[PDB]
């Protein structure tokens, strides 16, 4: 999950007077925009590569003509 | 007036693209079989080897 | 899930003074309205097409007369 806050602005509190809905919207927006595509797809990426390696290992015996 | 967004869209789009590729291969497969169905006239078979 | 906000309006906060119930209502309304029907039905659409392909593949042997 991505947590987002506005960047540019005795130290007191720094309330942003924004509701929860706006926070969730901002999280979704910046998650789609800023986060790297590979950074998000890495689990599926590794899964697909491992599955393809397994398939190309098993097709040696899974092809009936040579099986 | 409202600006909105739903989470899966971009991911879905990517997914859909890959999905289309699969279907494409599927169609190609049928074509070959169809050609194999419509080039050899499998209704009559003569051994001519045995 | 669809997140919605009003569109037309040193940058300070932009509170919409709307409660959670209104947010959920707006999400449902715009989800029904704006989101494309195919965009929402894509999972069921793919599932139905795959099921029909499987059924028409297996009916070759599932038909007892030729089975």
């Amino acid at each position: 999950k991505i947590i987002c806050l506005p960047k540019r602005v005795e130290m007191k509190g720094l309330k942003t007077d924004l509701d929860l809905q706006q926070y969730s919207f901002i999280n979704q927006m910046c998650y789609e925009r800023a986060l790297h595509w590979y950074a998000k797809y890495f689990p599926y990426l590794v899964l697909i590569h491992t599955l393809v390696f397994m398939l190309c290992s098993n097709f040696w015996f899974k092809f009936p003509g040579s099986s | 007036n409202f600006s909105c967004n739903h989470t899966m869209a971009h991911l879905f789009s990517k997914l859909s693209f890959c999905y289309l590729c699969f279907v494409s291969i599927y169609g190609l497969t049928c074509l070959y079989t169809l050609y194999w169905l419509f080039y050899r006239s499998l209704r009559e078979y003569s051994f001519e080897y045995v």
